[PDB]
RNA sequence: CGGUCCGGCCGGGAACUCAAAGGAGACUGCCAGUGAUAAACUGGAGGAAGGUGGGGAUGACGUCAAGUCAUCAUGGCCCUUACGACCAGGGCUACACACGUGCUACAAUGGCGCAUACAAAGAGAAGCGACCUCGCGAGAGCAAGCGGACCUCAUAAAGUGCGUCGUAGUCCGGAUUGGAGUCUGCAACUCGACUCCAUGAAGUCGGAAUCGCUAGUAAUCGUGGAUCAGAAUGCCACGGUG
RNA sequence: ACUAUGGUUUUUAUU
């Protein structure tokens, strides 16, 4: 139990603790289920050491675990100047993509008093 | 003798033959319960058939095409009564007693102008 | 509409027959990325924007008895206030409120 | 190889023009395909009618066409020529193809 | 005799043992989606016989004998005055109302929906306990504090 | 009714439909009763249908301190070295706060997975573009079929069957957040539509009150079309369930 | 004679 899923429900479906975690969602969860060739319907296969933990290499070509944000957390510091539209909108909590502020902005502005 | 009846309802059209003989029912060259089994109108065609008792002395042969199941079933029910009232003209008095010899009060009318489906009432809140 | 618009009308269409209506089947086939080293068309795409006031998006279909780009029916060339008379004066083939 | 179509904007005008060519079809071949009735086409329009807004005031129109195929059924230069003194009727359109 | 009665409208079921069925499965039914309201026949009472005691032959018969409306109180015209009067609950309604009136706890009990809700509200109703029963005796006394003319 | 290891398929035939057109039947006509043997109301035979059979065309006199110089006409007022008209860039999603009408929902009258039934009305002259293929994918490549009751847009959904969720802001839900694309147009900072893999917060049926229907009626599911370079959830048609 | 149940019609302007 918990050989890849980090949560205590160990008798349930192959999405539980195996999606939206450390750079893995449905599409990349399928890609390591495919790497080990195992079964997924109703429950994930009961498995031992040296069977799928050895195959994390077959899904490694993405930002994962300790590397999920590491280098972008330095690259995103590159623009900070107040005259730069991207610099200012990194230096303050603002959308670099641009949005409307007058009407239907209440998620970004948060709750009103 | 072969007693004939036509029936039609909402883009569907059916033909019925009634004969004296062995108590059988055939539809589109299939059994009555060969392809129907979950459809909400599949029993309404039986309504006039118990009035003379079922599947003991009368032969039924039905053909149908067009429309959907609630249309086909209503077309077939009236096609059955139009054939059954030829088989015995004293059944006319009994088919009136259950409403089965009249075209029902639901039929397709032409699209009322604009206004989406043109049947709903639009906004009239006073705000 | 401006009084200049009926002079602009015949100037726009003459520029479109000179250029746009004679280039439309060429502009669709210069989208090539197969030539070996450098591009062969990159310097001539600017012909889409070279004449002034003439372009297919400015040159809308327009109403043909009134000076409007908007509120029209293409199969007649008319607006509702001219269709209400033309449907009573036809002329326009088959146009009637039934009754044959 | 050739194809013919006859279209009219009135349900009596389609007969007036078909009557030239269903009788031409009796001066050729040995069996005729009649008018070949085809489905009628209905073009509709829903419009506004008030001088200003009034969303409860709306109006509608329809333009319907009747189409006959006939089929010329045999290669004869005299039978295709029957279409050359026919399209001039007010509300008729003849379309020859191939 | 031609136009007489007219008979049927609905027919009695040999297995359900109640004529309320044609108005009982009309409850929590939206946009004509009947099978999502008929989901409680041979399921919810099969679960009630596994959540409160044994058998289901009289549970729905006795619950609606314990929760029984008999009177209703309205402001009614004699002209021009509009006196409050008690009126008896009409015979075709008398046992068909209470089965639709258990709603003021449905979003609060956490009973895990439909057939599992029904398997809990009936074990209170079969003692005249729980939801809406204090309001039933409040109407019974609303008609005791004034009996009008009869 | 021939050919029929037995298909509207080929010959044939329009019975039955459909596309339609030209045209019917119903007059209070016939009976009971109430009521004033009038009218009308409630019942009934005959008929497919009757006492608004279902549905839709309407502005009698008069009225409102009603709208419109903007359908169209045109007085006056004002500018007339200009508020006229030409020319290029700009503005019309510039932001603060309260909404009127909508919408995905708040979970199980629901989702997730997987298979699966029953359609009409339209669009199609560098069109609609199949089969197949590349690309994670938007989209694009290669080229049939048909100029279109036939081909192509075009795998209807809700529903139905078998598993699953254990009622919790959740396997729910998805504003966000990141890196790069696909498509269009002088133009996408501001101010467009679409996509891939990650990534993430609210929402717990709505305060006084306000609005819809007497039945194919309130409610609800899916497909087209116009304007049009790219862009609608509004507009106009159509079919399914109850 | 009995829905138990809502105060009272602003200073006052003058195309």
């Amino acid at each position: 139990a918990r050989i890849a899923g980090i949560n205590i429900p160990d008798h349930k479906h192959a999405v539980i603790a195996l999606t939206s975690i450390y750079g893995v969602g449905k599409t990349r969860s399928k890609a390591i289920l495919a790497a080990a060739g195992i079964a997924e319907d109703v429950k994930i296969s009961e498995l031992s050491e040296g069977q799928i933990d050895t195959l994390r290499d077959e899904v490694a070509k993405f930002v994962v675990e300790g590397d999920l944000r590491r280098e972008i957390s330095m690259s995103i510091k590159r623009l900070m100047d107040l005259g730069c539209y991207r610099g200012l909108r990194h230096r303050r909590g603002l959308p670099v993509r641009g949005q409307r502020t007058k009407t239907n902005a209440r998620t970004r502005k948060g709750p009103r008093k | 003798n072969q007693y004939y009846g036509t029936g039609r309802r909402k883009s569907s059209a059916a033909r019925v033959f009634i004969k004296p003989g062995n108590g059988k029912i055939v539809i589109n060259q299939r059994s009555l319960e060969q392809y129907f089994g979950r459809e909400t109108a599949r029993m309404v065609v039986r309504q006039p058939l118990e009035l003379v008792d079922m599947v003991e002395k009368l032969d039924l042969y039905i053909t149908v095409k067009g429309g959907g199941i609630s249309g086909q079933a209503g077309a077939i029910r009236h096609g059955i009564t139009r054939a059954l009232m030829e088989y015995d003209e004293s059944l006319r008095s009994e088919l009136r007693k259950a409403g089965f010899v009249t075209r029902d009060a639901r039929q397709v009318e032409r699209k009322k102008v604009g206004l989406r489906k043109a049947r709903r009432r639009p906004q009239f809140s006073k705000r | 509409a401006k009084q200049s618009m009926k002079a602009r009308e015949v100037k726009r269409v003459a520029l479109a027959d000179k250029y746009f209506a004679k280039r439309a089947e060429l502009k669709a086939i210069i989208s090539d990325v197969n030539a070996s080293d450098e591009d062969r068309w990159n310097a001539v795409l600017k012909l889409q924007t070279l004449p002034r006031d003439s372009s297919p998006s400015r040159q809308r279909n327009r109403c043909r008895q009134t000076g409007r780009p908007h509120g029209f029916l293409r199969k007649f060339g008319l607006s509702r206030i001219k269709v209400r008379e033309a449907a009573m004066r036809g002329e326009i083939p088959g146009l009637k409120k039934a009754s044959w | 190889r050739i194809r013919i179509r006859l279209k009219a904007f009135d349900h009596r005008l389609i007969d007036q023009a078909t009557a030239e060519i269903v009788e031409t079809a009796k001066r050729t071949g040995a069996q005729v395909r009649g008018p070949i009735p085809l489905p009628t086409r209905k073009e509709r329009f829903t419009v506004l009618i008030s001088p200003h807004v009034n969303k409860d005031a709306r109006d509608q129109y329809e333009i319907r066409t009747h189409l006959r195929l006939v089929d010329i059924v045999e290669p004869t230069e005299k039978t295709v020529d029957a279409l050359m003194r026919l399209d001039l009727a007010a509300g008729v359109d003849v379309q020859i193809s191939l | 005799r031609r136009r007489v009665i007219g008979q049927r409208k609905i027919l009695p079921d040999p297995k359900f043992g109640s004529e309320l069925l044609a108005k009982f499965v009309n409850i929590l039914m939206v946009d004509g989606k009947k099978s999502t309201a008929e989901s409680i026949v041979y399921s919810a009472l099969e679960t009630l016989a596994q959540r409160s005691g044994k058998s289901e032959l009289e549970a729905f018969e006795v619950a609606l004998e314990n929760v029984r409306p008999t009177v209703e109180v309205k402001s009614r015209r004699v002209g021009g005055s509009t006196y409050q009067v008690p009126v008896e609950v009409r015979p075709v309604r008398r046992n068909a109302l209470a089965m639709r009136w258990i709603v003021e706890a449905a979003r609060k009990r956490g009973d895990k929906s439909m057939a599992l809700r029904l398997a809990n509200e009936l074990s209170d109703a079969a003692e005249n306990k729980g939801t809406a029963v204090k309001k039933r005796e409040d109407v019974h006394r609303m008609a005791e504090a004034n009996k009008a003319f009869a």
